[PDB]
């Protein structure tokens, strides 16, 4: 306390960062780093903020305003009143449905402040959680024109026919509580 | 006794 | 009718009534004055009375085999404080005196014991032996009981003490001893905090002691762990509320410890968790709790599952159910209740404590303040003294039952004065 | 009519002593207690030692009905007693004093899992398999 | 999106999917008892967890002597000049300095934010 | 018909009972003889929307209490006896509770 | 002034909430220069 | 001692009125040993129980039904722990007690009863432990204490009159840390009660001096106001430690 | 370090066992001594 405010990153500085420098603590207090920038971007502030953004760690929870489970029985059905639109759209020319489709639906939401703030895009976040989960996840994104930005992700549609498994015709984590621990990996560890 | 920037 | 810009006079007028009336030590003085005359019976009546009789084994035959001895104390006395001259004249002994010589200003303490007898053969025999003297407790100094009490200026320069003494302190051995009021948290009261590298987020604890008649603290804790640590059904469960009950090694699953107390259907726990239903939050803050313990639904196997992580592990199956049971109704919430049906209310309490964890981690309540002091209680000379004499106490009745234990093995007589050792209290 | 303004005052009679002993037998609401489907009960001081002083055991319908526990109100009423007024055909209430006063709680006739059992299962906390599944099976 | 409790033992329904009809339920797992689910929605979760604290504000709060009120805000209901106002009082509020009212007099209780 | 039987004619009958709170002192003063059969009079006065229900203490016992209801909604209560010839009953169903008040 | 802000000189004297929270003040420097005389004894011992 | 942490040794807002600010040792001990304020007394303990038949005769119910309800039954009767049942009106209760501490039949002067509106608990504490200090009593905004009790005072003897019958008549109360959290004070009656532009127009007590907030060696310190706040820490040291 | 448009040559962190581990014994040489004259010459003190 009583450091003066250069920059708004607090550093330990006196008789504690003296001990941490002469102990060689492997978890320093405040661990920093100073970053220098190399071309244009020093100079222009958007660049700049293009390699803050780059440089940030952003979870899935950062930018997701609410999650819901909804037990969606057909994709047609569309118990979500907003998404029949779009769910349609996709179902147009339905993808990925041949296997099956998962009687549940995360239908995560974002806020479109924070996706602007980080600049990210839908397209962008889709790409991620669907290739890194893999095929088991599949994800229907809003277009960033609609009001709400919507994700509506579902489970193995081979898992759910139960054809590609083949083995015992056994549930393992029921299908809700498979879908709540993926949330909850998405929330904390998507690392986008 | 001062302020934030000089001593309590 | 108004005191207005006069006000500098009648400040000083009330703060110089108050000054007359009580003076700076009345802490001191109060706290030890109460403690004497209320602590000394309370504890002389609190210990349990003293049961006896002789070894069936030892004597063949039932005719006189239980010859039951029954010790009961009955009330307490103190005489002013005195010394006891090598001659055995006792002599009022004033302080002064008792700086010069090295003394203690101390005075006998007297315990009326009524020792019943039961023969076997129903003729039960009373006998009460008056006054008996158990040992002597010093006197703070212009105390109620202290020689110098009530008297005026003019007497206490005849006795070579000064009027402006303030007192509240004890001659032992010829020097004023102070006793320093020390701090403590504060008893039955529910405290939420958080720890930050503990595996718990929040705590909530409560010291709980019934009134300090025994057991100076039973603290319990019910604490929601941390999801930080990672794991698919950790990730899919989220937070879960522990119970660190006293007596226990291990943590309890806290719906399991609710249906210890009687209450298994998952309604009345969250009756007695939250206290209004229709909010959503709550309730599933709750739920995961409840799926741990899950397994759990009889009171019988949640009694056998606290028993089994017992500091002590019971053999027997319904040994340890009945080790629970015991355990709970005594050491867990004694303020609420220590027996009978007090299961209802300790079921309510631990319901509120689990409530306020719940609103403490949803942000509805902020953290307590371990520094607040009306979190903070003071043990005067009073409390200090009066856990000083619940335990020397209790070891003369010790000394009383092992002494009269062998004499009663022998069969020959018992006698009170012989197994009082005025040294342990003393 | 008359009932927007009847008055009626009835006498107050309480006996000395009564053969039968009053208590009081509350159940909870949400429990949805009725008794319509008891033609049968039976309530008898409990066996789990394995009596004045002990709580009671009603079995309903016996096993095939539902049982309850009751236990004796902790709190004794050294500042207040209860009373229950009765119809009786002279006119007049009587005032009879509560003796003692039981919460009966119900326990379900469902299965119910062996203590080993229970303890085996608990030894897999992680329980990644559906318990409803695991119930089933037992 | 709240929790309902079995009908016979009184214990906690789980959602259960009915594989032939394609319908939710809810089963208890000691016994055989089962509801289909009305709501059609399950798990409900809030990362903002932007709530409404005019939920969690007491009217009773009018009552308390170290709270600051000020006369400026009338009340809507009665129009009422005294108006007792306090900040969130809440910890994981975010960040809200915004004052909530509570409106003074006898049992009105309203509760405006401005 | 066994030992352990209730008899559960009351509640067949569908008796009301009233559950009442009453003042140490009132008790106390109706145990002192507890024996003439008589300790007070019980008046209930109605109007077209509102019902008052009053104790009056014997004069004889001396040498207003007025009663306040509450709603038995909440908890359904009933009264069974433990007959001395162990046979157990129930007198009915508590319909109302009732305090009594000191004036 | 509710937060610890002093308006009033030494010279004009402190009001008596500004004479609290000013002991608060000196208690945390006092507090400050008690700490740290033993961490900063150990670390000289262990340079040398 | 031994703990480095500056926590539990700093001045705390609730040691107002309670132990003096000044008058701490230093060294390892900076904090951890206090003294009392001038006015400060410590409760010497009391039996709960004329408290609880009280609050059974109020109301007060205990073994109820699942009515807190959102504690739609305002406040939770706790006692030294113990919660002993609910009470559908706080502020009658709050009231009630209030006089029948002013009264002196059921609470001692040292019986301390908070109502917390907000989450709905009343606490009344009486716990042998707790630290009190005597504030005058303001009610509107006048204070109780008039020329009368003043007058009577000042002719202490041969008078008959004292602190406690100042306490009996309900002019000035005991209050603790727990209380003080949920009492509006005023330094001087003169300068706040007094109606100005309004800051507080609820104060309920009233300090009897704010130079009572120092111990009994800070009290010797003249003019301590005016002087930095070690130097008054350091005066106290010192005058234990003058010859006379 | 790696990141695009990041210098190579200026960016440093405090942590002086991060520095080890990536830039070498005697990066952390002149590193931590930075760090010390930072923690020392704050206060403006100078030591040789
Ligand atoms: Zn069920
Ligand atoms: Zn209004």
């Amino acid at each position: 306390f009583h450091y003066a405010g250069v920059s708004a990153k607090n550093v330990t500085l006196g008789v504690p960062r003296l001990k941490e420098l002469i102990n060689i603590s492997k978890k320093p207090k405040t661990p920093s780093l100073t970053v220098f920038l190399l071309g244009q971007s020093a100079r222009d502030a958007e660049r700049a903020k293009d390699i803050l953004c780059r440089l940030e760690h952003t979870t899935l929870r950062k930018v997701t305003a609410n999650t819901a489970i909804y037990y969606d029985p057909n994709p047609q059905s569309t118990v979500v009143a907003e998404d029949q639109e779009w769910v349609n759209v996709y179902y147009e020319m339905p993808d990925f449905d041949v296997a099956r489709i998962s009687p549940w639906l995360l239908r995560v939401e974002l806020d479109r402040k924070h996706m602007t703030d980080r600049k990210l895009t839908m397209e962008q976040i889709a790409e991620k959680i669907n290739a890194g989960f893999g095929d088991d996840l599949n994800c229907i994104f809003n277009d960033d024109n609609a009001e709400k930005l919507v994700l509506r992700i579902r489970i193995m549609n081979s898992d759910e026919n139960k054809m590609q498994e083949e083995e015992e015709v056994v549930d393992k984590m029921d299908d809700d509580v498979f879908l709540r621990c993926i949330e909850s990996n998405m929330l904390t560890d998507m690392t986008l | 006794i001062w302020g934030i920037g000089c001593n309590p | 009718e108004i005191t207005p810009d006069l006000w500098q006079e009648a400040c000083w007028i009330v703060i110089s009534s108050y000054f007359d009336e009580k003076g700076l030590v009345r802490q001191q003085l109060d706290s030890f004055d109460e403690f004497i005359q209320m602590s000394v019976q309370r504890i002389v009546e609190d210990a349990p009375p003293i049961d006896l009789q002789a070894e069936a084994q030892h004597a063949s035959g039932e005719v006189e085999e239980p010859p039951r001895y029954l010790l009961k104390f009955e009330q307490i006395y103190l005489s002013k404080p005195t010394h006891w001259e090598r001659d055995g004249a006792p002599s009022p002994m004033m302080p002064n005196e008792a700086r010069l010589r090295n003394l203690t200003y101390s005075a006998p303490l007297y315990v009326d014991i009524t020792k019943t007898v039961i023969k076997e053969g129903e003729e039960q025999l009373q006998t009460q032996h008056q006054k008996t003297f158990i040992g002597k407790i010093p006197i703070m100094l212009r105390s109620t009981y202290c020689l110098l009490n009530g008297l005026t200026d003019r007497d206490l320069c005849e006795l070579n003490e000064c009027p402006l003494d303030p007192g509240g302190y004890f001659i032992i051995n010829g020097s004023e001893k102070v006793l320093i009021a020390q701090e403590k948290m504060a008893t039955n009261t529910v405290y939420v905090f958080a720890k930050k590298d503990s595996k718990y987020a929040y705590t909530g604890e409560c010291r709980s002691c019934l009134e300090n008649s025994s057991r100076p603290t039973s603290t319990i804790w019910v604490s929601m762990l941390a999801r930080g640590g990672q794991g698919a059904k950790k990730s899919a469960i989220g937070q879960r509320i522990v119970a660190t009950l006293p007596y226990i090694k291990q943590e309890v699953p806290i719906i399991i410890v609710f249906r210890a107390l009687g209450f298994v259907s998952d309604r009345d726990i969250l009756e007695h968790i939250i206290y209004d239903f229709e909010d959503p939050e709550m309730m599933e803050m709750v739920k995961p709790s409840l799926d741990e313990a899950f397994v759990i639904q009889e009171q019988n196997v949640a009694l056998n599952f606290i028993g089994s992580r017992g500091a002590k592990p019971g053999v027997t199956k319904e040994k340890r159910i009945k080790y629970a049971k015991e355990v709970l109704q005594k050491e867990m919430l004694p303020h609420v209740g220590v027996s009978d049906f007090c299961e209802t209310k300790k079921a309510y309490f631990l319901g509120y404590m689990v409530h306020r964890l719940l609103l403490a981690a949803l942000g509805r309540r902020e953290l307590d303040d371990r520094d607040h002091y009306g979190n903070k209680r003071l043990d005067l000379a009073g409390p200090l003294l009066a856990f000083l004499f619940r335990g020397m106490f209790k070891n003369l009745l010790k000394e009383v039952r092992i002494y009269a234990q062998k004499f009663i093995d022998r069969g020959k007589d018992f006698n009170l004065e012989l197994a009082i050792k005025t040294r342990i209290i003393s | 009519g008359p009932s927007s303004q009847n008055v009626t005052e009835y006498v107050v009679r309480v006996p000395k002593n009564t053969t039968k002993k009053y208590n009081i037998m509350a159940f909870n609401a949400a429990d949805k207690v009725n008794f319509a489907t008891w033609n049968q009960a039976r309530l008898e001081r409990d066996l789990s030692n394995k009596p004045e002083d002990q709580p009671w055991l009603l079995r309903v319908n016996g096993k095939s009905g539902r049982k309850f526990k009751g236990i004796k109100k902790g709190g004794v009423t050294e500042n207040t007693s209860y009373y229950i007024f009765t119809q009786c055909p002279d006119g007049a209430f009587e005032a009879f004093p509560v003796h003692n006063w039981y919460n009966f709680t119900p326990l379900a006739r469902h299965r119910t899992l062996t203590a080993e059992e229970a303890e085996e299962e608990w030894e897999r906390r992680n329980k990644v398999l559906n318990h409803f599944s695991i119930m089933q099976q037992r | 999106v709240g929790i309902r409790f079995c009908q016979e033992c009184n214990n906690m329904l789980y959602p259960k999917e009915d594989k032939e009809n394609r319908i939710l339920l809810y089963a208890c797992r000691n016994c055989d008892y089962q509801q289909e689910a009305d709501n059609s929605c399950i798990y409900v979760n809030k990362i903002t967890h932007e709530v409404d604290e005019l939920t969690q504000i007491i009217a009773d709060v009018s009552q308390d002597p170290t709270l600051p009120r000020t006369e400026d805000h009338p009340c809507q209901k009665c129009g009422h000049k005294e108006a007792v106002f306090f900040q969130s009082h809440s910890a994981r509020a975010e960040d809200a300095m915004r004052l909530y009212y509570v409106c003074t007099a006898p049992h009105c209780g309203h509760r405006w934010t401005e | 018909a066994e030992r352990g039987e209730l008899d559960l004619t009351g509640a067949k009958q569908n008796t009301g009972v009233w559950l009442v709170k009453v003042p140490k002192y009132l008790s106390q003063q109706w145990a002192k003889a507890s024996g003439r059969g008589e300790v007070g009079k019980l008046r209930i006065a109605k109007t077209q929307g509102r019902t008052e229900v009053s104790f009056t203490l014997n004069e004889d016992l001396a040498n207003e209490h007025p009663f306040v209801l509450q709603s038995v909604g909440g908890q359904t209560l009933t009264v069974f006896t433990e007959s001395s010839s162990d046979k157990l009953s129930l007198e009915g169903i508590v319909v109302q509770r009732a305090e009594c008040r000191p004036a | 002034e509710s937060r610890g802000f002093v308006e009033n000189s030494y010279l004009a004297g402190l009001t008596p909430t500004e004479f609290f929270f000013h002991a608060m003040g000196g208690r945390e420097g006092l507090i400050d220069t008690a700490v740290k005389t033993a961490e900063t004894g150990y670390i000289q011992r262990r340079l040398i | 001692r031994d703990g480095k942490l500056a926590k539990p040794r700093q001045l705390h807002n609730t040691l107002w009125g309670m132990v003096c600010p000044a008058e701490t040792p230093e060294g390892h001990a900076v904090g951890l040993v206090k003294n009392l304020a001038l006015m400060a007394y410590i409760s010497v303990g009391s039996q709960p129980s004329p408290i609880l038949e009280f609050l059974e005769e109020w109301s007060m119910e205990n073994l109820e039904e699942i009515s807190p309800a959102a504690i739609a039954d305002a406040t939770k009767i706790f006692v030294n722990g113990c919660w002993v049942g609910i009470h559908k009106d706080p502020e009658q209760l709050m009231n009630t007690l209030r006089k029948l501490r002013r009264q002196m039949d059921i609470i001692v002067s040292e019986v301390s009863m908070i109502r917390d509106i907000r989450e709905r608990e009343i606490r009344i504490y009486t716990d042998a432990g707790r630290i009190c200090r005597p504030l005058l009593i303001v009610e509107k905004q006048k204070l109780l204490l008039k020329k009368r009790h003043i007058d009577q005072l000042k002719e202490r003897e041969y008078n008959n009159y004292s602190w406690q019958d100042l306490v009996a008549s309900g002019v000035v109360e005991y209050i603790d840390t727990l209380e003080e959290e949920t009492v509006m004070l005023a330094m001087t009656p003169d300068d706040l009660q007094e109606k100005e532009v309004a800051y507080c127009s609820t104060y309920t007590h009233c300090e009897i001096h704010p130079s009572m907030i120092l111990g009994v060696c800070a009290s010797i310190i003249p003019f301590p106001d005016h002087n930095q706040s070690p130097r008054n820490t350091y005066q106290s040291a010192m005058g234990k430690q003058a010859m006379g | 370090l790696s990141e695009k448009d990041v210098d190579p040559v200026r960016t440093t962190s405090n942590d002086i066992v991060e520095i080890f581990t990536v830039l070498g014994i005697e990066a952390v040489r002149k590193a931590l001594e930075r760090e010390l004259y930072h923690v020392i010459s704050f206060d403006g003190s100078y030591v040789n």
